[PDB]
RNA sequence: UACCCGCAGAAGAAGCACCGGCUAACUCCGUGCCAGCAGCCGCGGUAAUACGGAGGGUGCAAGCGUUAAUCGGAAUUACUGGGCGUAAAGCGCACGCAGGCGGUUUGUUAAGUCAGAUGUGAAAUCCCCGGGCUCAACCUGGGAACUGCAUCUGAUACUGG
RNA sequence: UUAGCUAGUAGGUGGGGUAACGGCUCACCUAGGCGACGAUCCCUAGCUGGUCUGAGAGGAUGACCAGCCACACUGGAACU
């Protein structure tokens, strides 16, 4: 229930980065970023109106790494809920605890964000949270627990946060190695290259 | 025969557009009277004028913006084969509230929106629009 | 005789019992003339467990209704608490 | 203050007993349009005091019979 | 298209038959093997069509076409069919299931395995 | 800054004496985000030149679309000769749901909220021209006010 | 039993369909109208992106395909929402009963219609706002809804009497 | 491409009968009753709250849960 295969592998298919890798390396010496995987890579062919639906959704599932069955449930929840659909659908993912495990910088990927999430080491509000798709409302406090606070690879990540662009909706204390999730985010606080527009058209055929 | 005066009315109004015609005349009726007083007032022709005495002409003086037609449609919704009456809740919005709809009420004829502001419905006579 | 009674409605070892009157002939979770509140065992703290309108259950027993057990329980509870 | 219905009598001929046909006047379901629905009633009455195309006034009681259920109180229109 | 005529005769709708009857609204059938033979396709074709007549269960006397490459298929003999037609066959409209009750997988197939009843080959 | 989409491209055929003469045919429509919306149809021997052509006559006699916000202001239909077609506006970023060439016409138009449905035939040419000709008799709530003379709260 | 704590070590845990167009994803080698494919269009006669294997890719994922079945797309029975000169479609023409429909004015009626209130429309379900299981599925509180029907009180423009 | 159906049938009177109204039963009297707004006949079928689909209107459907109904080897009958 997991994508366990080459992780630039599907970032050359998408043509951008999609933060896969922990950034120390630049990713255009690890990996051909401007070629899709296989034979055939070097050609781009001309493709359809559905393919950019497609890719479009599929750039924003191996982001987060959401299954198809679950990110057709995200779909439903925005679909659901008032306002914007498209907009409630990136506030769905931001609101995944592995996202604030990596929003924060607690885990270097969002795999390995997941990873700490999964094997018992996330405190959510005092209490430890084991699903990685647990929902982290506002005004939530999440740190990481006593016994993995001297794990290396989460300090490491620490570091590797001041690199990235702070987001605004958190405020982390890396002391502590905790957060507070304060508010949702906004969509003009996300990227602005994810064609939100195309996954919406996309299922609703 | 003339089934329906009122489709007649509406009719003479269409054809009187798309022809150029500067005004429309027609046998005047009580109800006529009341539609044309509701297209005088929510601004779609310039006046309406009845004469006679034995049988009375009702005339409408057509209006024109830029030189084409104001009115740009205009239908039949209840008619003598099929009947139309709606509640207070279910009154239409005729071009998203751009245009209206006549409809017959107990305190008279009057506009849709009109009639939800009076809190009664109706009896939907026509969409101008 | 009608009765006022529980009404197993839950999930799978996390019962939920609407207290219900009912006439005793109907089945458990059948047939009912009115739902008088719920009860919940597996209640959480800083959540009400317990919820009876005692006017509707006085009225019935007015009437004759018969009492089960456990809701003669959850009525003087409910008259300790309150 | 009572609940009572109308309509034309169809026929007379059995003693003490006429049949009337209430028409109400109902919305297709489907297709809007207004209908006449006929509703035909075997009505009781004492001292066989109707005529065919005359119009009633019934109400509902006890069944006097197999298909009568119905009686009536008063008529309107009596004559031709 | 009046409404009056509507009233008095309404829309009355199409009742489509199934293209494949013998099924009767189940997914598969078991059938004994009749007879075992080929058959030339229509016009623009030319092949010779492993197919068989099948007596079937519920009494009715179908035709089956035997997909994939190679069957040990005999007279009396228990299979399954499925359903859906060859069209370039006239009169075919079932499938064999191979891989049920008497049939066997393709030999040697490895793409699109699971649609002939072949077992994954383990290294 | 205009945006252009082709929407088809097609190839045709002209039989003369020494046999079948075969051509391209090309459909497409420009638009620059606004209310500003033109198609174009051209044709040649060859389909880079076929585009061209029509990104050509595509440029001129563009169409003026008052719009709303990101969508349309009432639900508009349109018809060209196979296609009745209707379309609506619609809620804040519900997308385009359009189908085929009616979506290339109104992603260039500028709209972002459209509830569409393409009756009667879809052929690309027809339907794109009974998008344009639903499109320009839309009315605004200005257009209306000055035209039954009253103001624009009057209407509401 | 849930739940919690300790142990040990990446160990004990990935497959299925598909890649001619529709339809996301291509090359090579066998094969030679054969063997075979196939939902439709159609592929195969020696250079097959359509058959079989391989490499590669794509979609899904503890599932994936196939078949059966229902609605959808189908505005392709069209009430919403279609047509009938020539594409399927105006009876050969007419009179006419039932039926549908009906000019204009006033009065009256309140049947239709409209409004309000009451009674009812079991609970569950669906929806909304919450609550509870580490989340979700699930469970649950309150509400809306149940577009209906009956009775009563009005309203009188329209339709009927 | 089922157009006629019905003699306890339709109604009245009286008797009997049931917890109770009633052709429910019986005698007698009357000649009705139903039907083109589909009687009768034939084929199919448990019905509903609902479920599925659909933007909607609709279409399809009645497994689970719940309400009502029917049946208990088959055909009958009554007792308590
Ligand atoms: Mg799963
Ligand atoms: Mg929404
Ligand atoms: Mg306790
Ligand atoms: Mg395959
Ligand atoms: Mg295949
Ligand atoms: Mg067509
Ligand atoms: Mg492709
Ligand atoms: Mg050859
Ligand atoms: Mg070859
Ligand atoms: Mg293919
Ligand atoms: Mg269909
Ligand atoms: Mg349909
Ligand atoms: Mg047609
Ligand atoms: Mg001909
Ligand atoms: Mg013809
Ligand atoms: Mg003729
Ligand atoms: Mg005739
Ligand atoms: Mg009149
Ligand atoms: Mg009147
Ligand atoms: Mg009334
Ligand atoms: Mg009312
Ligand atoms: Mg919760
Ligand atoms: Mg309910
Ligand atoms: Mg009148
Ligand atoms: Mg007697
Ligand atoms: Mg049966
Ligand atoms: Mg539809
Ligand atoms: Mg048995
Ligand atoms: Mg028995």
């Amino acid at each position: 229930a997991r994508y366990l295969g080459p992780k630039l592998k599907l970032s050359r298919r998408e043509g951008t980065d999609l933060f896969l890798k922990s950034g120390v390396r630049a990713i255009d010496t690890k990996c051909k970023i401007e070629q899709a995987p296989g034979q055939h890579g070097a050609r781009k062919p001309r493709l359809s109106d559905y393919g950019v639906q497609l890719r479009e959704k599929q750039k924003v599932r191996r982001i987060y790494g959401v299954l198809e069955r679950q990110f057709r449930n995200y779909y439903k929840e925005a679909a659901r809920l008032k306002g914007n659909t498209g907009e409630n659908l990136l506030a769905l993912l931001e609101g995944r605890l592995d996202n604030v495990v990596y929003r924060m910088g607690f885990g270097a990927t969002r795999a390995e964000a997941r990873q700490l999430v999964s094997h018992k080491a996330i405190m959510v509000n005092g209490r430890v949270v084991n699903i990685a798709s647990y929902q982290v409302s506002p005004n939530d406090v999440v740190s990481i627990r006593e016994k993995a606070k001297k794990q290396s690879r989460v300090k490491a990540a620490l570091e590797l946060a001041e690199q990235r662009e702070k987001p605004t909706w958190l405020e982390v204390d890396a002391g502590k190695m905790e957060g507070t999730f304060k508010r949702k985010p906004e969509r003009s606080d996300l990227s602005a290259d994810i064609n939100e527009h195309l996954i919406v058209e996309l299922y609703s055929k | 025969s003339m089934q329906d005066p009122i489709a007649d009315m509406l009719t003479r109004i269409r054809n009187g557009q798309a022809a150029n015609k500067a005004a429309v005349t027609m046998p005047s009726s009580k109800l006529k009277v009341a539609i044309a007083n509701v297209l005088k007032e929510e601004g779609f022709i310039e006046d309406f004028k009845v004469e006679g005495d034995t049988k009375p002409e009702l005339e409408l003086t057509l209006k024109y913006f830029q030189g084409k037609a104001v009115v740009e449609s205009i239908q039949r919704v209840s008619r003598p084969g099929l009947r139309i009456y709606k509640r207070k809740d279910e009154l239409p919005k005729v071009m998203a509230g751009l245009g209206i709809a006549v409809v017959s009420t107990s305190k008279g004829v009057m506009t849709d929106r009109a009639a939800r502001q009076a809190g009664l419905g109706g009896e939907i006579i026509c969409y101008v629009a | 005789m009608v009765t006022i009674r529980l009404a197993r409605h839950g999930a799978k070892k996390r019962p939920f019992y609407q207290v219900v009157v009912a006439d005793s002939r109907n089945a458990r979770n059948g047939r009912f003339i009115e739902r008088v509140g719920f009860f919940n065992p597996i209640a959480s703290e800083k959540e009400e467990g317990t919820r009876l309108d005692l006017d509707r259950i006085a009225h019935w027993v007015g009437q004759g209704a018969t009492i089960s057990d456990r809701v003669a329980a959850l009525i003087k509870e409910v008259n300790k608490a309150a | 203050k009572i609940r009572t219905l109308q309509g034309r009598v169809v026929s007379d001929k059995m003693e003490k007993s006429i049949v009337v046909a209430i028409e109400r006047f109902v919305k297709h379901p489907i297709y809007g349009k207004f209908i006449k629905r006929t509703t035909k009633l075997h009505v009781h009455d004492e001292n066989n005091e109707c005529g065919i195309g005359d119009v009633v006034e019934i109400r509902e009681c006890r069944p006097l019979s197999k298909t009568k259920s119905w009686t009536l109180v008063r008529v309107v229109e009596k004559a031709v | 298209a009046t409404v009056n005529q509507l009233v008095r005769k309404p829309r009355a709708r199409k009742v489509a038959k199934s293209n494949v009857p013998a099924l009767e609204a189940c997914p598969q059938k078991r059938g004994v093997c009749t007879r075992v033979y080929t058959t030339t396709p229509k016009k623009p074709n030319s092949a010779l069509r492993k197919v068989c007549r099948v007596r079937l269960t519920n009494g009715f006397e179908v035709t089956s076409y035997i997909g994939g490459e190679g069957h040990n298929l005999q007279e009396h003999s228990v299979i399954l069919i499925r359903g859906g037609r060859v069209k370039d066959l006239p009169g075919v409209r079932y499938h064999t299931v191979r891989g049920a009750l008497d049939c066997s997988g393709v030999k040697d197939r490895k793409q699109a395995r699971s649609k002939y009843g072949v077992k994954r080959p383990k290294a | 800054e205009l945006q252009e989409k082709l929407i088809a491209v097609n190839r045709v055929s002209k039989t003369v004496k020494g046999g079948r003469i075969f051509s391209f045919t090309a459909l497409t429509v420009v638009g620059d985000g606004n209310g500003r919306v033109g198609f174009g149809y051209g044709k040649a021997r060859e389909v880079p030149a076929a585009i061209q052509k029509a990104m050509e006559k595509a440029r001129r006699n563009m169409i003026n679309v008052a719009l709303n916000n990101g969508t349309l202001q009432h639900p508009v239909k349109g018809v060209h000769t196979g296609s009745r077609v209707f379309m609506q506006p619609a809620s804040e970023g519900t997308g385009i749901i359009a189908g085929g060439a009616m979506r290339a016409v109104l992603e260039v138009a500028g709209v972002h909220n459209v509830l569409a449905k393409a009756y009667g035939s879809t052929n690309p040419i027809n339907v794109v021209r009974a998008t344009i000709d639903g499109l320009e008799n839309m009315n605004s709530p200005e257009m209306v006010a000055a035209k039954r003379g009253k103001s624009v709260e009057e209407i509401l």
